[PDB]
């Protein structure tokens, strides 16, 4: 499908 | 697997920098910083570079999908336009960096569903007379795409209903017979 990342996830990888 | 693989992005992205040095060419002045295609490589780049609020006036960052130059006459931008966020001097301090990070996250995270494919990139302009953030999209006449992108972006920035942001076509901006550029859409 498409690779979608919500805000919370993208923050947890920093 | 989740213990060691990088988290790929839907798209590969390129971060560009521009210094409006009037004593050099806009070709010698524009600059590819770096390209990335994972979440971890995004963060390593972002952490290594100045916050927009700390750049000298006249500078831009631009994040564009790989293969799209951060210039409106690019094949993928020429028929498009941009959702423009204008900021006053006090918002440089309160909102610029937070709004720019949120913008980056909407791009890399594909936050506009089907319509994330219409996104070309984003630009932040640091300027004495007022900072600007914009999401550039491919086609002004894709009304559903442009509208959905605008509605989600506004909500992600947390702007209240009383604030109106405009979408301006690049061609309109380049050829406006007056001071202000007219909108194609507002949200």
């Amino acid at each position: 499908t498409r690779i979608i990342y919500d805000r919370k996830f993208l923050m947890e990888c920093r | 697997p989740e213990h060691y693989i990088k988290h790929p992005l839907q798209n590969r992205w390129a971060l560009w920098f521009f210094k409006n040095d009037k004593s050099k060419t806009w070709q010698a002045n524009l600059r590819l910083i770096s390209k990335f295609d994972t979440v971890e490589d995004f963060w390593a780049l972002y952490n290594h570079i100045q916050l927009s609020s700390n750049l000298m006036p006249g500078c831009d960052y631009s994040l564009f999908k790989d293969g799209i130059e951060p210039m409106w006459e690019d094949e993928k931008n020429k028929r498009g336009g941009r959702w423009l966020i204008t900021l006053n001097k006090q918002q440089r301090r309160s909102d610029l960096d937070r709004f720019w990070l949120e913008t980056l996250l909407c791009l890399i995270g594909e936050s506009f569903d089907d319509y994330s494919d219409d996104v070309c990139g984003a630009v932040v302009n640091v300027r004495a007379k007022g900072d600007k953030i914009a999401i550039w999209t491919t086609e002004c006449e894709n009304r559903e795409a442009v509208t959905h992108i605008g509605r989600v972006y506004k909500e992600r920035l947390g702007l209240p209903p009383k604030i109106v942001i405009g979408y301006q076509s690049h061609a309109d901006t380049a050829t406006k017979s007056g001071s202000t550029t007219k909108n194609r859409f507002v949200v």
